[PDB]
């Protein structure tokens, strides 16, 4: 009952990836390692965002993740923000922030 | 000209989200000009995708693909 | 009938139910997630593609993927992304 | 006869719209402006709703962050009121205009 | 005997003599003309590659090279770039 | 046999159509490349080459010089609105910058 | 004896350099700063001179430009004197820092 | 090899007079004192980032020598395309 993915310990589809790699004008030939590794990176990152947004959604008392939660998850995280720098999240909103100079007293 | 349809108060709300506290009345025209240029530059590209696919309907992807050429990359419309 | 348009949204669901079993996800949120997979897949793939081309290689391997991942993620993410990427190919080569 | 002083509502509006994610531009107008602009490229075009909504998501983003950088340009010049010269500088540094 | 390194330089010269017969060019400047051709190839080639792949095609044609050119070049440059490409395709086609 | 006529010569071009064709096929752009593509491209590359060399060449004369140099290019490019857009993230080695001193930094 | 009012040489120096292209940082020091920094990433590294020349070309160019945006950010705040806060603004806007 | 291969503290080799000139090219007239040590940082950070990737391309091709082209690739990754050293 082993699946290429399950040999590699991944939810992410190693087979799918290894096709998308051949079919995507990346290179002539694609190593059998590549699509494990690649899939494995995508899973890690996907998992990191979900754990963070999961908590955003619990913290704001929800069973379901929404764009905001993902935006919070990413924007409130030094590194993910940097990775998704030039990337607009539809329906995400912006981080509450008012420049101090503008406040009273 | 629907460019005026972009009301002073819609420009105010936007500015409020951007942390802005006090707005020069000159800005609402200034903003408009910019928003038009941004659209032009996006929609021009979008509808070049439209025309290249021999379509008469602009899709999300057309837009998304344009926003990417413009480094304005967009998540959650079919990326 | 319709189109038969692929996504990743089952794999997102699997990973979600692993880190937050009792939490779920709105459809936009999902489409956001899906966009994000495709983005970084393309980001890494390109760099890998280039790495090879630069070094006169025909074949994008797990090596190119790692070089590219080092170059594209910031250090701390990158440390872990390599860790997992390494770990998985190790665990796939010791499998069958 | 109760009257919030200048800048104490604006402050509330800031707090409000930052918290929220809904689009701040009224939808029918925006959509007219889209077809208007598109006209000048190709006549009798049709837009998937979501192409128009994709486009608005991005205008609104584009703008809100420009207003972010505008506000700084205000403050860097010992001001609180954003002005055309503050947007102009924000775009000139960003590398949009020349 | 050193193994060969290809360069657009001779074609830069032929065009140079077409345009300003009595003007020549410094090595370093030719180095900039090469980086420039190379850059704009990679752009036009890339955008076409993307264009086909977006439209589910295996074949980049002169039609992709054109749509790409319209996207990458700005106004009056791209016009000339098309017409000049148009001419050159139509010449080849009629001269078989 | 028929005697070899280059694809460049059949298209009225100077930039190698042949080379281009090969570079396309090779560069992981697509599985198949039309016979059109490399002509059309080789053209656009000849065009853009000719535009810059027309202007740079002018800027050489402007400095009483028989040879175009990095600076002559940088001048030609930066002073041409479109080219400058097209090379707005390109750093020209040894090309320096346009004479430009801000108004308020001039005297009285 | 002959003395030029403050700025009269600044302006002259500006005119001097804009007109030239020659690299303004002293080459050997730059070379040393390269290898010193490359050590943080990998030891016993050799450098093609042309690499160090590309790395210098690229640095000055970068900085020359950062100064342009800094010089605007000074002027924008009614100054003529660039200050560190001018640089930091330009970079924040350019999205180099957050 | 191991012999006579350790660097000093070379960021100071970025002399005030040299920073001043760069700012001159940038059309700058009057220069706060604090500028020069800020610039040094900025420059540092620049080189760090550009170099790291440059070296990553070096390590990947398994060279012990950084190239023209490594720098060039790295600069292009960082959107700072450089003409006239190949590519």
């Amino acid at each position: 009952a082993k699946t290429r993915s399950s040999r590699a310990g991944l939810q992410f589809p190693v087979g799918r990836v290894h096709r998308l790699l051949r079919k995507g004008n990346y290179s002539e030939r694609v190593g059998a390692g590549a699509p494990v590794y690649l899939a494995a990176v995508l899973e890690y990152l996907t998992a990191e965002i979900l754990e963070l947004a999961g908590n955003a959604a619990r913290d704001n008392k929800k069973t379901r993740i929404i764009p905001r939660h993902l935006q919070l998850a990413i924007r409130n995280d030094e590194e993910l923000n940097k990775l998704l720098g030039r990337v607009t999240i539809a329906q995400g909103g912006v981080l509450p922030n008012i420049q101090a100079v503008l406040l009273p007293k | 000209d629907n460019i005026q349809g972009i009301t002073k108060p819609a420009i105010r709300r936007l500015a409020r989200r951007g942390g802005v506290k006090r707005i020069s009345g000159l800005i609402y025209e200034e903003t408009r000009g910019v928003l038009k240029v941004f659209l032009e530059n996006v929609i021009r590209d979008a509808v070049t995708y439209t025309e290249h696919a021999k379509r008469k309907t602009v899709t999300a992807m057309d837009v998304v693909y344009a926003l990417k050429r413009q480094g304005r990359t967009l998540y959650g419309f079919g990326g | 009938k319709r189109s038969r348009k692929e996504s990743y949204s089952i794999y997102v669901y699997k990973v979600l139910k692993q880190v937050h079993p009792d939490t779920g996800i709105s459809s936009k949120a999902m489409g956001i997630m899906n966009s994000f997979v495709n983005d970084i897949f393309e980001r890494i793939a390109g760099e890998a593609s280039r790495l090879a081309h630069y070094n006169k290689r025909s074949t994008i391997t797990s090596r190119e993927i790692q070089t590219a991942v080092r170059l594209l993620l910031p250090g701390e993410l990158a440390k872990h992304a390599v860790s997992e990427g390494t770990k998985a190919v190790t665990k796939y080569t010791s499998a069958k | 006869p109760h009257r919030y002083r200048p800048g104490t509502v604006a402050l509330r509006e800031i707090r409000r719209y930052q918290k929220s994610t809904e689009l701040l531009i009224r939808k029918l107008p925006f959509q007219r402006l889209v077809r208007e602009i598109a006209q000048d490229f190709k006549t009798d075009l049709r837009f998937q709703s979501s192409a128009v909504m994709a486009l608005q998501e991005a205008c609104e983003a584009y703008l809100v962050g420009l207003f972010e950088d505008t506000n700084l340009c205000a403050i860097h010049a010992k001001r609180v009121t954003i002005m055309p010269k503050d947007i102009q500088l924000a775009r000139r540094i960003r590398g949009e205009r020349a």
